[PDB]
């Protein structure tokens, strides 16, 4: 069980519960569903590196108490 | 409240952005801009169309022909005039409801009492002398201070705003922050001999000691490093890094040896780029709305890298 | 009808699809163009009431649209004319949970599996979610009207 | 000028497409004519408003209905009379900017708004083989990407939605949200002003006028006089009409009728609050910020109803030959109407009434926009650019603007592009035959049979006219698209620079043919492979 932390583009400090070993779609899917936005638009990488879905917490070595940054694209201007 | 129906329309996409308090703490504010040149007219045009009180853009040099021939606000043709005069037309007529002034004097021999009636004051191609200079008489004042250069593909922003208060939207609304800051004689002499300090300098990007060789040059040379003379400027470059990082007691090898590559002459893009981040951070300062960015703001246009420093403390 | 390139390959394959191998009775076409084409955007279907149900012997005619969001957002379907159903709105759109992308529609999913779920509907409707008011009443009331209506309407819509 | 001497040239004659004049559109046209771009083209289908006057510097109050793109060259002509700038009033979807117009630019920046327009450049872009720059910006925020076919990904590779759809029932029978009343509102504006369409009839239909409740209880009187699909439903529009949009009326059928009509069906009011039906006589007799940033009481709100709908009706007098309106968000008649039955809507169901400000934001999506942002996303953009045109687009990156420094201290974070989707079916390398014939003269059978059954060996072929509206020419199927067999080709919209889609059946394999114009051929063949 590792803490961590997801932080948007407006700095929405949102916390996460996940496992050493589950893969990291499910936190993609639930990120996604609590801010109502669908995860294709979201882009999450850890260290400025992509996380896959395939990716896993052990692969990216994530420490208790981490940051994760998701960025949104935005359709306008 | 004071605003009008027709301030509100043309407002209206602002308004949603950031209130209408902080719109009208924009409409009360009066801004000082020095430098009239690429940088200068790209914030006197954000700050413009942002609605502030008033801008006094003030630039005491000519149209030179070794100006690039389009500038978006002096019409062509136009050699020999002065920039304000040249660039006051176009900057009003930017927006009709902003009180846009031209004053022709060195920002030398301006006096004290003349910073007293702006509320913030930005500097563009100014030497290091003027920099401190202004910084301590807008500090003196409680004056909101920036400045910012652009040179090839690399551009920096600072910001001395002093003891600020500001609101900020809660995570979860309207909540106050503090935050102290540090006049440039600290921001550009900061000591290189702690251990902090030592960890600091490895996270520190490169861009703060290209800023400190570039500011060397213009001191050294009076002007900005420029295409027509690259080989001795180049060299005058490399020249001044290393002396101005050894007497830091720091490794000039950090800084690469083909940062005179990228270092030369005024791009639009980073031009309108660093306009946009300090025009943004004035208007920031001056609503008193969002945290301002720390002191230090870089940008790296071949990488792409937007860099925000906190030095001096 | 400016669609996306992949809402037009997920069509285009889903027409495919359903042209190589669909339930007998079921029709799913698409409309076509004043012009004289077919327009993959806009589906005119028809559903086969259930044997041994009170809608046996029914043709009824549906209609099938698709956005640009399409696999991302569910078609909207509606009943041309609007029959009489406790699910089915006096518009003649249909409200179904696979037919809501926040309840229950997922991208990877059919025509033919909303059109069997659209069927299995008309064969047994859900009192949670009521839409019409109406059928709804004469439904919950005595359900003896509600099967001579269906019936009736069945038997109008024969083909 | 900064730049090396080969970059220098091939910016100084090389010619580029932006699309779209906004206040990133307006930001990037300066910045490409001041960088040394001298042929650029310019192409925005609106016209200059008040409120674009915030971003837009290019454009003043006098200019205020004028085309963008003609506003946005004069002005660019004004401080530099070099340029060769080429403005198009019209959108970027038109037929007429095919492959063949797409093909004659080095570089296309996308400054757009929406997610349509942006799907069918980057597919135009994708099917020219041009280097594409895609930007956005919301606010504070936004980022600029490079798209190049076969080497990064393309727009649609992780497709996003062009907008937020909402459940048939809840927006009708069920709200729950502001929103949900706000489209409530605009669904009922054009079920009663605007054309037919039956996902907006979100007002039931019935026999309107009289005022009837209690259907449980008079279930058996209600059947006797009515049969199935009951009296045929008369249409809220077409009794809106007859009756002369008269607002007591009106006011009385969907805020008080209607909303009987929901408390019917007790068993979808439960669990949640059921809603509370207005009576026009009661909410009459029951008696800073900007002035649209106040929130009204419920008898102010039904007045404002009343109004709108008198003037709305008036105006649908006087259109000619009784046109249907189109709900604009800037229209006040429109917007008053949206806003006061948006707001009764939420007070019928016990919820917070909201000031015309936020309806207006939440009705016409309107996206914060402020002039820094642009600029720095158009700096971005000809910044990519530039590394595009010198050979550099190994250094391109997928830039993102933050508000505020992310832990690492990055305003400005780059990321690597990434490669194309294996499975996306927009960018996947396809066949692209093409073939010279004369458009007038050859007939769909002569397209099926002799060009393609035979020419390219497909056995059951089905064309698609791949104008991004997905409509099919030939179909497979032996008894559909047999009509137009003897139609010639260009009666289907068929011309120069048009490309169509073919696949089969058993064959599983597609093609794309382009279609080339030549009226010298010769008569011994109507058409012509091109190597
Ligand atoms: N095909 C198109 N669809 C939508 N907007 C377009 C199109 N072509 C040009 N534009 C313009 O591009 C600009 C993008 O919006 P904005 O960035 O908010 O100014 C607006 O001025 C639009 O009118
Ligand atoms: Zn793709």
């Amino acid at each position: 069980y590792i803490k961590l932390k997801v932080i948007g583009q407006d700095s929405s400090e949102i916390h996460f519960k996940v496992k050493m070993t589950t893969h990291l779609k499910k936190l993609k899917e639930s990120y996604c569903q609590r801010q109502g936005v669908p995860m294709n638009s979201l882009r999450f990488l850890f260290e400025g590196q992509r996380i896959a879905d395939n990716h896993t917490p052990k692969e990216l070595g994530m420490e208790e108490e981490d940051v994760i940054e998701v960025y949104q694209e935005q359709t306008g201007g | 409240g004071g605003i009008s129906e027709e301030e509100a329309a043309q407002y209206d996409r602002q308004i949603r952005l950031w209130g209408l308090e902080a719109q009208k703490r924009l409409r009360a504010s009066r801004v000082l801009l020095v430098g009239l040149k690429g940088l200068g007219a790209e914030i006197a045009k954000n700050l413009i169309l942002a609605g502030v009180k008033g801008l006094t853009m003030l630039d005491h040099e000519q149209v030179t022909p070794e100006d690039p021939g389009a500038q978006f606000l002096i019409r062509t043709g136009s050699v020999g005039r002065n920039r304000a005069e040249a660039s006051l037309e176009r900057a009003q007529n930017l927006n009709p409801m902003v009180d846009v002034k031209v004053d022709t004097e060195d920002i030398e021999k301006k006096p004290e009492s003349f910073f007293t009636q702006f509320d913030a004051v930005c500097l563009t191609c100014c030497s290091r002398d003027v920099i401190v200079k202004v910084d301590q008489i807008c500090h003196k004042n409680s004056i909101k201070f920036f400045t910012g250069d652009v040179f090839g593909y690399h551009g920096y922003t600072f910001a001395n705003l002093g003891e600020h208060e500001f609101v900020e939207e809660k995570t979860k609304t309207m909540v106050k922050k503090k935050v102290v800051f540090c006049p440039v004689k600290e921001a550009l002499e900061v000591d290189w001999s702690s251990e902090k300090a030592k960890a600091a300098l490895k996270r520190t990007t490169s861009d703060y000691f290209l800023l400190q060789v570039l500011l060397k040059f213009r001191t050294d040379k009076g002007r900005d490093p420029s295409s027509d003379t690259y080989e001795e400027d180049s060299e005058l470059l490399l020249q001044i890094r290393n002396d101005v990082l050894d007497s830091l007691g720091i490794s000039p090898d950090l800084l690469p040896e083909d940062f005179v590559r990228y270092c030369f002459s005024e791009m639009a893009p980073v031009c309108a780029v660093v306009g946009g981040i300090l025009a943004q951070e004035i208007v920031k300062a001056l609503s008193q709305r969002d945290p301002p960015h720390n002191n230090f703001f870089f940008f790296d246009g071949m990488k792409g890298n937007g860099i925000v420093e906190c030095l001096g403390p | 009808s400016h669609m996306s390139g992949i809402a037009l390959s997920r069509l285009a394959q889903e027409r495919k699809a359903w042209r190589k191998d669909h339930p007998f009775g079921f029709v799913a076409v698409p409309t076509k163009n004043p012009d004289g084409t077919m327009n993959l955007m806009n589906w005119e279907c028809a559903i086969p009431g259930k044997k041994g149900t009170p809608w046996e012997g029914g043709l009824f005619k549906l209609r099938m649209l698709f956005k640009d969001d399409y696999p991302s957002s569910p078609p909207k379907c509606k009943f041309e004319p609007p029959l009489f159903h406790p699910n089915v709105y006096p518009s003649g759109t249909v409200c179904l949970s696979i037919l809501e992308e926040d309840k229950d529609w997922r991208p990877a999913i059919t025509i033919k599996q909303i059109l069997l779920g659209i069927q299995e509907l008309l064969n047994e409707p859900n009192i949670q979610d009521p839409a019409q008011a109406e059928a709804y009443t004469i439904y919950s009331q005595n359900r003896v009207e509600y099967e001579k209506r269906v019936r009736a309407q069945a038997k109008k819509f024969a083909p | 000028r900064g730049l090396p001497r080969e970059l220098a040239e091939a910016v100084a004659g090389g010619r580029v497409l932006v699309v779209g004049a906004g206040g990133i559109g307006c930001e990037l046209l300066k910045n490409l004519v001041l960088t040394g771009f001298s042929h650029i083209d310019l192409i925005d289908l609106d016209t200059i408003d008040v409120s674009n006057l915030n971003r837009q510097f290019l454009f003043q109050k006098k200019h205020v209905g004028r085309s963008k793109a003609q506003v946005a060259k004069e002005s660019v002509l004004q401080f530099y009379p070099k340029a060769n700038i080429v403005a198009y009033h019209d959108s970027i979807m038109n037929p007429d900017y095919n492959v063949e117009f797409f093909r004659q630019f080095i570089l296309v920046m996308n400054a757009l708004d929406n997610r349509a327009a942006r799907n069918h450049v980057n597919r135009m872009c994708l099917a020219a083989d041009v280097p594409l720059i895609e930007s956005g910006t919301a606010g504070y925020l936004g980022q600029v990407t490079t798209i190049k076919k076969g080497v990064t990904e393309c727009y649609e590779c992780h497709p996003k939605p062009t907008q937020r759809t909402f459940p048939g029932c809840t927006i009708r029978n069920t709200p729950s949200e502001p929103i949900h009343c706000i489209v409530w509102a605009k669904y009922l504006f054009n079920q009663l002003f605007g054309e037919e369409d039956a996902d907006q009839e979100v007002s039931p239909d019935r026999a309107d006028p009289e005022a009837a409740w209690e259907p449980t209880e008079a279930e058996a009187r209600a059947r006797a006089s009515n049969e199935d699909g009951d009296i045929k439903r008369i249409s809220t529009k077409e009794w809106a009409k007859s009756t002369g949009y008269d607002p007591v009326k009106l006011f009385t059928k969907l805020f008080k009728d209607d909303i009987r009509y929901l408390l019917t069906m007790d068993k979808l009011w439960r669990k949640r609050k059921p809603p509370v039906p207005l009576d026009w006589a009661e909410v009459q007799s029951q008696g800073l910020g900007l002035k649209d940033q106040q929130v009204l009481d419920v008898k102010s709100y039904a007045r404002l109803f009343s109004k709108s709908i008198e003037t709305l009706r008036v105006h649908l007098a006087e259109k000619g030959d009784g046109a249907e309106l189109i709900w604009d968000k800037d229209d006040p008649s429109a917007m008053d109407f949206v806003t006061s039955a948006a707001n009764l809507r939420m007070h019928i169901f016990s919820m917070n009434m909201k000031s015309r400000f936020d309806i207006k934001s939440m009705a016409g999506n309107i996206i914060p926009a402020i002039a820094t942002t642009n600029a720095v996303i158009a700096g971005l953009i000809v910044l990519e650019g530039l590394k595009i045109l010198s050979g550099k687009i190994d250094q391109c990156r997928t830039i993102f603007l933050n508000k505020q420094p992310n832990p690492r201290k990055k305003l400005l974070v780059p990321c690597a592009l990434d490669p194309p989707n294996p499975n996306c079916y927009v960018c996947a390398s396809k066949p692209e035959v093409t073939v010279r014939l004369n458009v007038h003269k050859v007939t769909v059978l002569t397209l099926q049979d002799k060009i393609v059954k035979e020419k390219f060996a497909m056995v059951a072929p089905d064309v698609q006219i791949e104008d991004g509206k997905g409509t099919i020419l030939i179909s497979s199927e032996e008894g559909e698209t047999e009509a137009n067999n003897h139609k010639k080709l260009s009666e289907f919209g068929i011309r120069n620079g048009s490309r169509l889609q073919a696949d089969d059946f058993l064959q599983d394999y597609t093609l794309l043919i382009n279609i080339l114009h030549s009226e010298d051929l010769g008569k011994d063949v109507e058409f012509e492979v091109v190597g």
